[PDB]
DNA sequence: GCTGTGCAGT
RNA sequence: AUACUGCACAGC
């Protein structure tokens, strides 16, 4: 019910190089072109849903060893190390897609907003509160069940003094705000995150 | 995603009064293997104040305890003692020469505080010396209560584990110890905590406390299960087995394996298992064949020793995903034993997806939604019989993957472990969340850490519980 | 993802 | 160590 039906693209650009994922991000931050955050950490290959010909530099790999394949044969793969790599690539793609009005945690791994009421159009009652300090965040998790990939949604709060300074001892207050659920406080948050995600290389469906 | 609800299985005591409550079904029924009147002898260790309090508690609970029950008064009955209205059909007794006492000089020598190892092992030895004096005497106790005083409790609490070495030394004895803190025998001084320093530990109401402690004494003294788990529609003698991996306390990362069986009606057997190699985190101390084959062979050897037959179903359930070599070993051993029905499930205390939030009441205890391949088992919840949810916030499901699949589907597995949840012996509380072969893992590890070298390891869950 | 420790309410 | 449920932190 909280789970989210991702829809995969039809093409996957792959390459083979011998680089390392630190100096590669170093050159991609000191580059002079469009920066992208969905190119995957080099576990031996280079997988993305983007053409490297129109990228900033693409000096990680040489041009003649780039291939394009279909994502159906790669999404249905066993030997779950590749499944972990696919979840890695999907996490970087989601972090790059909704990257403008969002921030990614390093410890608790959530996507916090960065006061905005954020009213959204719905047929039910307008239950909108402060989202940008009591934030609203969620931890995305990728799981492939039966024939379909899926995102697991988990709401949480990220606390900050002024939006930039980190929290200090707001964890018991976060736990106390978590301990509040009467079948309205979680379904509304799931509805809000679905409405935000429905509005791009990954298409998000309707949760059950 | 198809949905269904489940009802809790009934409990049988004397083929009368099919009830779900383990307390009401003891109070007004005929408990299993009852008699006209039985005596259970208790033995107490500690200073004279603890012995006086223990005797006062034992001879005052027979008069009767109140049964107000502010939250669902069918959660517990008023305890009427073990007289005419005996819930266990017995009469407890304490022998005068059985109870022991240690002098103030030995306690002060323990409280000299050299470090937090030497005083601990000195108190351990002295306790087993008093227990050996108990055992070699004429007044042998069926169950021994270790009501250690507050000063020795603080000396132990200043930090190894006292409980592990105590149970390891008591495993070679003839009676199981029933360690109970001095706060639990109606003493006004509350025991200080560890981290919070100036704080008082909390405890339940007196009636439920007496119910739990007296049922635990009933099991640990009288060797007899109170409640059995009668099988579902079309079952046989199964071999529900859990596997746990523990790390010793001497700084060694050897994640050694164990094995626990809960085959017949709830009777448990704990077996040591094999050695431990090739664990970066710990997934395969069942490497290839050389461990798994003879671990399963020892499990079947214990089953042949007791039941003088072979199991019909084996339901190996754990919490860590297995590999191909371990699965090959399990399948080869079960084929060599001619096993009919098998399952190899790993159960997740994880999988953060929390669903079925609709309804005015919280979600009921027992509700299966079957994702296309894996199930979402809700084992803790609410009932209209209990009225509401007096627990905490939202419960936690489990998800079950039948890795290295077999001849069973997920509905049978979910119904089986929802039958398996409430056969708990440490508690008469109804709303339980974990299967007993999983919950027993920490309890057997905290004792089997300190056995050490090669001795008679034995097989009885009564020492660990 | 899974092993270790520590509380709070009934 | 009468308990069960739930919550937080650390390690790999
Ligand atoms: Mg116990």
């Amino acid at each position: 019910i909280n789970m989210l039906p991702l829809t995969l693209p039809n093409e996957m650009y792959i390459a083979s190089t011998t680089y390392e994922p630190r100096k590669a991000i170093a050159v991609i931050l000191n580059g002079d072109g469009p920066k992208r955050f969905d190119w995957v950490i080099n576990g031996g290959t280079f997988w993305s849903f983007h053409d490297p010909r129109t990228s900033a530099c693409s000096e990680i790999v040489d041009i003649d060893q780039v291939e394009a394949i279909n994502t159906k044969e790669l999404a249905l793969h066993d030997d779950i190390d590749e499944q972990n790599r696919f979840s890695h690539l999907l996490r970087q793609t989601l972090r790059y897609q909704t990257d403008s009005d969002l921030g990614w945690d390093k410890d608790h791994k959530a996507l916090y907003f960065r006061s905005r009421n954020f009213a959204y159009t719905s047929s039910k009652k307008k239950t909108d509160a402060n989202v940008v300090v009591r934030h609203h965040a969620f931890s995305p998790r990728f799981e492939l069940m039966a024939d379909q990939w899926y995102l697991i949604i988990t709401p949480t709060y990220y606390y900050t003094t002024n939006g930039y300074a980190p929290h200090q001892f707001a964890a018991p207050l976060l736990a106390g705000k978590k301990r509040l659920d009467k079948s309205a406080a979680l379904r509304g948050q799931v509805i809000m995150w679905h409405r935000f995600l429905t509005q791009a290389y990954l298409m998000f469906g309707e949760p059950p | 995603f198809e949905t269904r609800i489940f009802d809790e299985p009934e409990l049988e005591f004397g083929d009368h009064h099919h009830h779900q409550d383990p307390r009401l079904g003891l109070s007004e029924a005929g408990p299993l293997q009852t008699f006209l009147g039985d005596v259970i002898k208790i033995g107490v260790v500690g200073n004279s104040k603890t012995i006086e309090d223990t005797r006062k508690f034992i001879e005052t609970v027979s008069s009767g305890v109140e049964g107000k029950g502010e939250k669902h008064p069918n959660m517990h009955p008023p305890f009427p003692g073990l007289g005419n209205q005996s819930p266990y059909r017995c009469r407890f007794e304490i022998e005068d020469g059985a109870t022991a006492a240690l002098t103030k000089s030995k306690l002060d020598k323990i409280g000299k505080e050299p470090d937090h190892y030497r005083a601990v092992e000195m108190a351990v030895d002295e306790i087993i010396g008093e227990l050996q004096a108990m055992d070699d005497g004429g007044s042998r106790p069926d169950v021994a209560i270790i009501a250690l005083p507050v000063k020795l409790l603080e000396r132990v609490w200043n930090a190894p584990n006292f409980r592990g070495m105590l149970k390891a030394k008591a495993m070679g004895l003839s009676f199981p110890i029933q360690i109970v803190w001095e706060d639990v025998i109606d003493d006004k001084v509350t025991i200080p905590q560890k981290v919070k320093e100036s704080s008082s530990r909390k405890i339940q109401d007196i009636a439920g406390r007496t119910w739990n402690l007296m049922t635990s004494l009933y099991y640990k003294g009288s060797g007899r299960i109170p409640w059995r788990r009668m099988p579902l529609e079309g079952e046989f003698s199964a071999c529900y087995v859990g596997i746990s991996f523990y790390r010793e306390a001497d700084g060694q990362q050897l994640f050694t394996s164990a094995a626990q069986m809960f085959d017949e009606r709830g009777r448990g057997f704990v077996l040591k298992g094999r050695r431990a190699r090739t664990e970066s985190r710990g997934r395969h101390p069942y490497m290839a064949r050389e461990d798994a084959k003879k671990i399963i062979e020892d499990v079947l050897a214990a089953y042949k020793l007791h039941h003088k037959t072979l199991p019909a179903r084996v339901f190996i359930l754990k919490t860590s995903r297995f590999k191909d070599e371990e699965a090959d070993g399990i399948i080869a051993a079960l084929d060599e034993a001619g096993t009919e029905l098998r399952d190899l499930v790993w159960v997740q205390e994880s999988y953060t997806a929390r669903i079925l939030r609709d309804g005015n009441y919280p979600v009921l205890r027992g509700t299966f939604v079957d994702l296309h391949g894996k199930g979402l088992l809700y084992t803790s919840g609410s009932m209209p019989y209990y009225g509401t949810y007096p627990g905490k916030y939202d419960p936690n499901p489990l998800l079950l993957c039948p890795h290295h699949t077999s001849e069973s589907t997920v509905a049978q597995l979910a119904e089986e472990i929802f039958s398996l949840t409430k056969v708990n012996w440490n508690s008469t509380q109804m709303n339980q969340r974990l299967p007993i072969p999983i919950r027993a893992a920490r309890k057997v590890g905290e004792v089997l850490k300190y056995v050490g070298e090669g001795e008679v390891i034995s097989a009885d869950y009564r020492k660990y519980i």
